[PDB]
RNA sequence: UGCGAAGCUAAGUCUGUUGGAUAAUGGCUGAACGCCUCUUAAGCCAGAAACCAUGCUGAUUAAACAAUACUAUCUUUUUUGUUUGCUAAUGUAAAAGAGAAAUUAUAUAUGUACCGGUACAUAAAUAAUCCUAUCACCUUUUUCGUGAGCUGAGCUGUGAGCUAGGCAAUAGUUCUUUAACAACAAAAAAGAGCACAAACUGUAGACGACUUU
RNA sequence: CCUUCGAUGUCGGCUCUUCCUAUCAUUGGGACGCAGAAGUCUCAAAGUGUCGGAUUGUUCACCCGCUAAUAGGGAACGUGAGCUGGGUUUAGACCGUCGUGAGACAGGUUAGUUUUACCCUACUGAUGAAUUUUAUUAUAUAUAUACAUAUAGUA
RNA sequence: AUUUCACUCAUAUUAAAUAAAAUAACUCCAAGUGGGCCAUUUUUGGUAAGCAGAACUGGCGAUGAGGGAUGCUCCUAACGCUUGGAUAAGGUGCCUAAAUAUUCGCUCAUGAGAUCCCAUAAAAGGUGUUGGUUCAUAUGAACUAGCCCUGAAAAUGGAUGGCGCUAAAGCGGA
RNA sequence: UUGUUUUCACUUUCUCCCCGCACUAAUGUGGGGAAAACUGGCUUUAUUUCUUCAAUUAUUUUUUUUGCUGAGGA
């Protein structure tokens, strides 16, 4: 079912899962296209697990955004920061998950001073 | 394809499962259709498999081989120590069935008879029947009142006396006898007389009267087929035993049918047999209940030496003709035909 | 389809009819008969100071028309029953064996013997509102009579299909009682 | 449909078209008692209907008929079976719909006392023409192995005994009633007389 | 090797129903079709080792049920609530007036009164109906029906009314109208025995189970 | 030649059950070229029963005999983790015919290992809890109630 | 015959019509395939076959979706993800969404009948009933064809898909 | 070898008469006759809100209550 958040429609959630990864451990969920011969998946019968396909893209004038209608940009240090300096209001910072516990409180006063949001902003304190 | 030789099935279908009985007291599962013209009467009693014998009795089939010969007959005695009637139970017809309206009791139950109500009698205090016993004869005459009124059928709840018989059991075997014979109220008036008293075999039954016997079999634990279903040895050369149905169905239908004979329990069994004779009722108080008028000895029933794993014959008992279901001490309920 | 189709029956003098949705009985000298035509379509008209009763039918085929002269003939037969007994005499026949009849519970229940010399009692209980008796005039009459012609000749049927012959010639073994008449009182 | 339950009396109803009605009643979510299930009548003859359930009886599991067709011979277990026909009652909202269903033979203690309904679409008066062949229920169940039939038609009798008392002091109730209401109607002022006589009340 | 109780056991002994409704067939009355016709119309009869019952076996085959005996602190009204694994505590397959007891026939019924019949009424879109809803409060004038206590009977409460009077509702435009039923917890107020095991048994038995003391 | 050649154990008999009816006998009928007796044709009917042996691996057959009758069929040619292994159908060997020969032979003969269930289900017997959105063919001093009733343990 | 000069034969609708005709033509490199099968119509061998062999076209294969209860091939219709609308095939008594619709006939079956493929039925019969036709002084015949009946017997218990349905929920129409 | 022309036979009765004369499905009836003319049909005048003005088609113009949808941002 398509959700709708303002102008943001997610036209499915629920990721397609893997066909028989539910009943059989050695298969992954994540999604495999199945080949097969007389493979029901395959051949689109009736009730089973759908395939992907393009039909379901994102509107693309809201693809990539996230729930604050801002396109997400992970940072490594301060430095990495600067392009938002005019980018702040589309843009929202998240932080690396390999930076330390300094570089982290770092980046957060600098995002705050220039007014950025940042994601994982409570992470590691 | 079809059976080479045809021959009859092993065994019937009509005493399937043969499973244990539920309990050791024969249980009647119709008592005879009440005719309205009779007296009220008593259907049924129970006494206690003794053992059997063997009479001589002279023979009256006019054009038969034996005619005026004098023939020895198998005969079974069962010890009938009379019962105590003690309740009243009203049945009314619905299209469910028998509805019980209501039983009453008497006013003094042995406790015998409470005792049956109890699997460990020793060590309780014995409180069955102490305070229901009490009720007025207003509620009781109401009760019988209403029972009359809306009853159709009636039957007396009567108990046996194990002490007067060598059994060592002594809680009682109760019953349930139906009343056949007059109208309701005649019915009524006919058990509340003898609401306490005894009943001896002699009012419930008369010589040579052929009756019905309801019974459990000698149980055998589990049997093979062979002695269970009668199905025929296997050739010796079998290889891994003759003892066996060889083929337990066809291909198709990809089951076995209950129809096949299998391995499981044998005796102890329910079974109903018809027309055995009473041959003689023998009564308690006379002292040559087993001399006849050509054998002038004063004897009693009990063969010397007690009877084998029973006891002595004390009390009133009736002569079968013929063998009974059971083993020795047996309950036996014997039903008018 | 026809529209409407009647048949008019006259009433006889010592006859008295009730009819109430097609329901009819029928009291006369010889007692009453009733009789149910509520299995058929029909709409009755009994003039009563003029006698004679009127079955009508509204949209009859042929097949529910057949039943309109049944039905007339019907009710014509229980009038003459009732005003003068149906009586159905009968012959029993004989080759070498002779029948005994014997006529018990008031001229019911009649029992023969010796029918083919079998010495085994054969009898047969009459109908409601019938007699069976032995002829005055000629002995090897039985007479059986009543108000009811469905009754009577069903009685005498019985009497006549419970003596048959069994594993033998029948167009030799003649012996049985037979209807030789049918008439009235 | 709209009721807390609905009570219907059978007589003289068609099987399968009273089938049908209850079984729509009962998946819409009404909870029917089904009552005098030995009245209700089948179209056909009633030796071709026992035969039909002669075919329905020699139906049975070869290798063990107690897991066979359950056969039931009550009339109102037979009404029973021919709703769960009409029914899908494999399902988990079919066994509820099947279970809002009572079937009785007669009118027992509850439903004696009850206004029953009729069903005019299913009504042998208003479904068959006269001069075709039908049976009755109760005497097919007990010429296949009833036997309560004539229990059931003697309770039938004294129930019709004890209405009729019933009828009798309702009706005079109900005269009572209208005298006093007749009575009054010239007690009213003349304005709330006016109205009620012009709506008819 | 003889004999061999007991117990098992057949080769030994005992026992193994009668009703309904039908088929075939033969018939009854009887039109179609003036006659005839078992009906190849309506309406009936008799009828078979068949059928269904009866009788018998099971019935944890109905996850079925009844009557009885005795017993477990236990049993009834009001208020607040159910917002170490636990020790206060909530669920609905269906409340919104979930309103409605005569019986029957369908080519007719039902009531009444006399003796199935006669006569007279009633009903014939029958639920297309009927019944039930709002007049709050409080004060006064009072009338008629039910309950406590008192002695067929006085009084108090209650329900339904009559006369006259003056007294309220207000949340900003609706977001289910929180309205039913059943249960549970806490607190107040009133009253109210067995079974298993064990030992024994052997009518039982692979073990359980069963019969017993 | 459609399915099975990374195997569905291939004849018969024995054992055991069930089914069909196109009924052999038994039940009750109809017809006859039907006197009786016996019999033949035929209907409803599958409830009951359809055997002992000699020869042959045999099915079939064919005799002896009893019977009331010794009907015909199906169920993976019912039935091999049920047996047996006589036959067929490996490897030894013999004969006849065929072949130069190795060898062949719906030509005969003799000898030749018959595996596994403790799993699921079915069936047979044996213990056994739990069962409220559940059940009720009533319960109440000629009279109300489903807007109701119903605990549980033992017996 | 060729070559060069002349002159000029509709085109402003196009030397007949129509054309999501250039989505053309051509070249190069290369994959897989080279067991087919089915339906309609035609057709050979065969007693016949879900048999064997061919012709045309469409399919299945390689392909789901709605319907035909069920079904590789039948009918509708071919497929990105959605919201509304309206339909096809086929249905509207319940299972099952929609008619116990309306209107007119027929049929009674003691083994009724009930959606192409499709899940068998014939010769021969009937004084069952319903219409027609042609001869006979309202009769008798002889035909005809609708529905019904006989002909019509098989093996686990059983299948218009089930229940059931007869003032149809059957058959032929509207 | 087409037209044209002609004859009778076609209606309602809650009418009369006769026969059956109560016979009907009937508050009527069957059979046989006479009658006008209500009914029915036709012609002249006035009218269409007493009443009718239809149906189909072509060609036009509105209307009741309502479901779903709102791309874009020049």
């Amino acid at each position: 079912a398509v959700k709708k958040v303002g102008k943001i429609i997610k036209k499915r959630t629920k990721k397609f899962t893997r066909f028989q990864s539910n009943r059989f451990m050695r298969v992954k969920p994540a999604w495999r296209k199945p080949r097969g011969i007389d493979c029901r998946v395959r051949r689109r019968y009736k009730g089973t697990n759908l395939m992907p396909s393009i039909g379901y893209g994102s509107n693309k004038k809201t693809k990539f955004l996230l729930p604050n209608n801002k396109y997400k940009y992970v940072v490594k240090n301060v430095k990495e920061m600067e392009p938002l300096i005019m980018n702040h209001t589309k843009y929202c910072v998240q932080i690396a998950h390999n930076v330390s516990s300094k570089k982290r409180k770092q980046i957060i006063e600098r995002a705050k001073q220039m007014n950025v949001s940042v994601i994982n902003a409570k992470a590691r304190l | 394809s079809h059976r080479k030789f045809e021959r009859p099935r092993h065994g019937s279908l009509g005493f399937l499962p043969r499973k244990r009985c539920k309990r050791l007291r024969g249980k009647i599962r119709s008592f005879p259709k009440d005719d309205k013209e009779k007296p009220p009467h008593f259907t049924a009693f129970m006494g206690y498999k003794a053992g059997m014998t063997h009479i001589v009795r002279e023979v009256d089939k006019p054009g038969s081989k034996l005619h005026k010969k004098e023939i020895v007959e198998a005969c079974t005695i069962i010890e009938c120590a009379p019962m105590v009637v003690v309740g009243i139970v009203g049945y009314r017809e619905t299209p469910k069935g028998l509805r019980i309206l209501s039983t009453v009791w008497a006013n003094h139950v042995s406790d015998e008879f409470r005792r049956r109500y109890y699997k460990n009698w020793y060590k309780s205090e014995k409180k069955a029947f102490t305070k229901s016993l009490n009720v007025p004869e207003a509620t009781k005459n109401c009760l019988l009142k209403r029972i009359e009124k809306y009853c159709t059928v009636l039957r007396a709840i009567c108990h046996t006396q194990p002490s007067k018989t060598p059994l060592r059991m002594k809680k009682a075997h109760i019953m349930e006898v139906q009343i056949n014979g007059g109208s309701m109220k005649e019915k009524l008036e006919f058990v509340k007389e003898m609401l306490e008293k005894n009943l001896p075999v002699s009012t419930v039954f008369n010589p040579n009267e052929m009756i019905d016997v309801i019974s459990v079999t000698k149980g055998h634990g589990t049997k093979g087929v062979v002695s269970r279903y009668g199905v025929k040895r296997l050739p010796r050369k079998t290889h891994r035993g003759l003892r066996k149905v060889a083929c337990i169905g066809a291909w198709h239908p990809a089951r076995v049918q209950f129809q096949i004979p299998r391995h499981g329990q044998k005796g102890y069994f329910h079974r109903t047999e018809r027309n055995k004779k009473i041959y003689r009722i023998g009564l308690k108080t006379d002292k040559n209940s087993a001399s006849t008028d050509a054998d002038i000895t004063e004897k009693k029933i009990t063969p010397m030496g007690g009877f084998p794993h029973y006891g002595v014959v004390n009390e009133d008992f009736l002569l079968l003709k013929g063998c009974v279901a059971g083993t020795k001490k047996r309950p036996i309920t014997l039903r008018k035909n | 389809k026809t529209i409407v189709s009647t048949q008019k029956v006259l009433i006889p003098e010592g006859v008295k009819v009730a009819i109430n949705a097609r329901k009819v009985t029928v009291s006369g000298k010889y007692g009453t008969l009733r009789r149910s035509f509520r299995h058929l379509p029909i709409d009755i008209r009994l003039n009563k100071l003029k006698k004679y009763i009127k079955v009508v039918m509204w949209f009859g085929v042929p097949d529910s028309l057949a039943c309109i002269r049944t039905v007339c003939t019907h009710l014509k037969n229980m009038f003459t029953g009732v005003t003068k007994k149906f009586l159905y005499k009968m012959r029993l026949v004989h080759a070498h064996f002779p029948i005994n009849s014997n006529i018990v519970d008031n001229n019911t229940r009649i029992e023969i013997r010796n029918y083919l010399g079998e010495k085994s009692v054969r009898f047969v209980k009459a109908l409601p509102g019938v007699v069976i008796e032995k002829s005055p005039n000629v002995k090897d009459e039985i007479y059986v009579s009543g108000a009811d012609i469905e009754n009577v000749s069903l009685t005498a049927a019985l009497i006549h299909q419970s003596v048959l012959c069994r594993n033998k010639d029948i167009r030799k073994f003649l012996d049985g009682i037979y209807v030789s008449e049918v008439t009235t009182v | 449909m709209y009721k807390k339950e609905y009570v219907i009396d059978c007589k003289g109803h068609l099987l399968g078209r009273l089938a049908s009605l209850i079984a729509k009643e009962l998946l819409n979510g009404q909870r029917i008692v089904a009552v005098r299930c030995e009245d209700i009548n089948i179209s056909g003859s009633l030796y071709r209907n026992k035969l039909k359930y002669q075919e329905f009886l020699r139906l049975r599991t070869n290798t063990n008929p107690k897991k066979g067709p359950l056969h039931l011979r009550e009339p109102s277990k037979i009404l029973w079976r021919c709703v769960r026909g009409m029914l899908p009652h494999k399902t988990y909202k079919g066994q509820l719909a099947l279970k809002k269903l009572k079937v009785c033979v007669g009118m027992p203690y509850p439903y004696d006392k009850k206004k029953k309904y009729v069903l005019p679409s299913a009504l042998r008066a208003f479904r068959l023409k006269k001069h075709r062949r039908y049976c009755r229920l109760g005497t097919l169940s007990s010429r296949v192995g009833w036997n309560y039939d004539t229990l059931v038609k003697k309770n039938e009798v004294l129930r019709k005994q004890v209405s009729k008392a019933y009828y009798k002091k309702k009706v005079n109730n109900l005269n009572e009633k209208k005298e006093i209401k007749t009575e009054a109607l010239n007690l009213i002022n003349p304005e709330q007389r006016q109205v009620l006589e012009n709506f008819g009340y």
